[PDB]
């Protein structure tokens, strides 16, 4: 399909940034999570990306452990991710959905079956975080064969060769760093550096949403005004998620203020 | 692109998040250039000689194979610096970091000694160390974390998952990934992404040199086995490497088999796991049918992992090693024997080796044959582990 291309033409139009939550699909719950993730559209997230929870992810800081450790309280499976991701396409059929997975559930039982089951539940994009450009050939190859789209890294460590295997191998959007360390809202990123974003584009890479750190409505407006196409932010929305637990429905509520408000400021 | 090759057959790489590559890079090409470089290897052995003690004993054993056909020699880990030989390799991985112009550390342990020695080469070098272990192993290996402290290391307990060896080793690349410009990570087994496999074997081969030049010395041929146990790999290779292409020589490593292989608590994924991608590699490792990783499980905490590394793999694969458990009672009795027969009181994880070799003896007592066992450290850390279940056994 082509849903990446089809959003980033119409915000394009629209003079916008993509804003895209993160949430670990089945935190703290099947049934809240996909409350959650309508609350997350509802409230004019344009696309998402959703982890799968993991045993030991080591791209993650403490607040997305958490998460990962609420959904594995839950019961939730791999299996049961992918259960409520064709629920979500069922009920959405045009936001791109990106997956960010850890290399071994990837691997587990066949890279081939894993972007075959992607496919089947209408996913757009797999970013596998500890696959580097480097070791990616049989994960991208997958991907494609699956009308997958392979989502690569672009760190503020970028040299010349790997922004053109980014550009080369990647496909959807092309992800930037903030900055080094883990995923965590307590740690802010820095302004997306002009000069991999002009390189970016030199080179015809999908566009780039810029993640790590990004927590405020300020950073959001920051990244368009940058030069990128858009903005992830994971910790922040799951922080409000871990605060409201009892309290399901102003967890809702509050994610929906906190979207709408994120949302808001990628308008340009 | 690499210098060397990541891979030992389809087992190793580098699977690290993008923004850790270039810092593998670095060090891959700072090892080379330090490999053919006099004055580094002029100073990596003045180190290991006149500071950590080597060349290490290799005893024979005067007691133990009293009646058989067995001739059993001891390499003495145990009696290197730090108590364990961890600290071979942190001395020269210590000293790249100096050549890289690193002033940081970080480190992982399970038993601490990886730990200790991470802390005793830092305070020697210059270097600011700390050090992630694991708040089980905070506790069954204490005398260690009072060491690393006393040598000015930082030392962080990690609650997370199992709270053992394999939750220091994520909080340690977790670490890494956010610090690589000024922090070395001291990784302190032959596991985790190229080069550090291929390092660690490098900075432990001596063992074996060594072991090779004692034994000719002594009984004017090479040994019928070498044996050794397998955590993550590092005192195994450390052993196995020089005699690789001495068909002749049997490569045996001994996992933890724990409460038994059938229990599922054990920390034996080489020969009782699946090949899984973690810790910056592709190994067998212990995990779910959905493939999360799982935990696991030995008497010993250096030995308490889920994983192993590749070249152990690999080796396995095409049958030059062949890897066996010992479970946690055959470890303990083979300690005992140790200390009450030879006056050696071994490490736990070494205890492993050494109640592998005493089957070797007693399952064919008229079987000749010349053993070597690694006795990878000493065991002063585990008097108080195992006087409590000698207690609790009555
Ligand atoms: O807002 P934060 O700081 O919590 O960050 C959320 C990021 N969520 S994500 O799925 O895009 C994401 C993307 C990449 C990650 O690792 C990698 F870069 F190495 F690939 C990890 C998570
Ligand atoms: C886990 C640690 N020690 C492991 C260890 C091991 C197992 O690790 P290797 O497989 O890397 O040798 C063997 N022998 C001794 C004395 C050990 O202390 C550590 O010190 O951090
Ligand atoms: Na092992």
């Amino acid at each position: 399909m082509e849903r990446y291309e089809n959003l980033f033409a119409q915000l394009n139009d629209r003079r916008e940034g993509a804003f895209v939550p993160f949430v670990t699909l089945g935190d703290p719950g099947i049934e809240q999570s996909l409350k959650i993730i309508d609350t997350l559209i509802d409230a004019g997230a344009d696309a998402l990306e959703l982890g799968v929870p993991f045993s030991d992810p080591l791209a993650d800081g403490p607040t997305i452990q958490n998460a990962n450790l609420r959904a594995f309280a839950a019961g939730v499976t791999p299996a049961q991710c992918f259960e409520m991701l064709a629920l979500i396409r069922e009920k959405h059929p045009t936001i791109p959905i990106g997956l960010l997975m850890y290399a071994n559930l990837v691997f587990n039982n066949g890279i081939d079956a894993f972007y075959a089951r992607c496919e089947q539940v209408g996913v757009d994009s797999v970013l596998v975080a500890d696959v580097p450009v480097e070791e990616s050939a049989p994960f991208r190859q997958a991907a494609l064969r699956h009308n997958i789209a392979p989502i690569f890294i672009c760190p503020p460590n970028a040299d010349d060769d790997l922004l053109r295997q980014v550009a080369s191998y990647g496909r959807g959007y092309t992800y930037l760093l903030s900055r080094s360390g883990v995923t965590g809202a307590e740690n802010r990123g820095a302004l997306p550096l002009h000069h991999l974003i002009e390189k970016l584009k030199e080179y015809h890479a999908a566009p780039a949403l810029q993640g790590f750190g990004i927590s405020s409505p300020e950073q959001v407006s920051a990244a368009v005004r940058a030069g990128a196409a858009g903005a992830i932010s994971g910790s922040a929305i799951v922080k409000i998620i871990e605060k409201n637990l009892a309290s399901p429905k102003q967890m809702l509520a509050e994610l929906r203020s906190f979207v709408s408000a994120m949302k808001a400021a990628s308008r340009a | 692109t690499t210098l060397l090759n990541p891979y030992f057959g389809e087992f190793g790489g580098m699977y690290v998040p993008q923004i850790l590559m270039p810092a593998l890079n670095q060090l891959e090409e700072a090892f080379v250039s330090a490999q053919k470089d006099p004055e580094f290897q002029a100073q990596f052995a003045d180190l290991l000689k006149n500071y950590a003690g080597r060349p290490t004993a290799l005893t024979k054993c005067q007691n133990i194979t009293a009646g058989t056909r067995t001739t059993l020699y001891l390499k003495r880990e145990d009696l290197l610096h730090g108590g364990a030989h961890k600290t071979n390799q942190v001395l020269g991985q210590a000293l790249l970091a100096k050549r890289m112009g690193k002033s940081e550390i970080i480190a992982e342990t399970g038993a601490g000694q990886h730990g200790v020695a991470s802390a005793l080469a830092s305070a020697l070098l210059g270097l600011k160390c700390r050090i992630y272990m694991g708040a089980k192993d905070v506790e069954r290996q204490s005398p260690n974390v009072f060491r690393m402290r006393l040598m000015g290391a930082e030392v962080i307990p990690v609650h997370s998952g199992s709270a053992t060896l394999k939750d220091a080793c994520n909080e340690a690349l977790r670490d890494w990934s956010g610090s690589y410009e000024t922090a070395h990570y001291m990784l302190g087994t032959a596991a985790g992404p190229h080069p550090y496999p291929t390092i660690v074997r490098e900075f432990q081969r001596m063992i074996g040199e060594e072991t090779k030049a004692q034994i000719l010395d002594k009984e004017g041929r090479l040994p019928d086995a070498v044996i050794a146990c397998v955590g993550g790999g590092s005192n195994a290779i450390g052993m196995f490497a020089d005699f690789i292409n001495d068909t002749s020589v049997g490569l045996i490593g001994v996992e933890p088999g724990g409460h038994g292989i059938e229990t599922g608590e054990h920390g034996a994924p080489l020969k009782h796991g699946r090949v899984g991608i973690y810790f910056g590699m592709k190994a067998p490792m212990m995990q779910t049918a959905d493939g999360q990783i799982e935990e696991s499980y030995s008497i010993s905490a250096g030995l308490d992992f889920p994983s192993v590394g590749p070249q152990h793999a690999y080796l396995n694969s095409i049958g030059r090693a062949d890897y066996v458990s010992i479970t946690d009672d055959e470890a303990l009795e083979a300690f005992k024997t140790l200390c009450r027969h030879e006056g050696i009181i071994p490490a736990l994880e070494s205890s492993h080796a050494l109640a592998h070799a005493l089957k070797m003896m007693r399952e064919q007592p008229e079987k000749e044959q010349l053993l070597v066992v690694n006795l990878s450290g000493r065991g002063d850390k585990d008097i108080f582990t195992v006087h409590d279940i000698l207690k609790a056994r009555g």
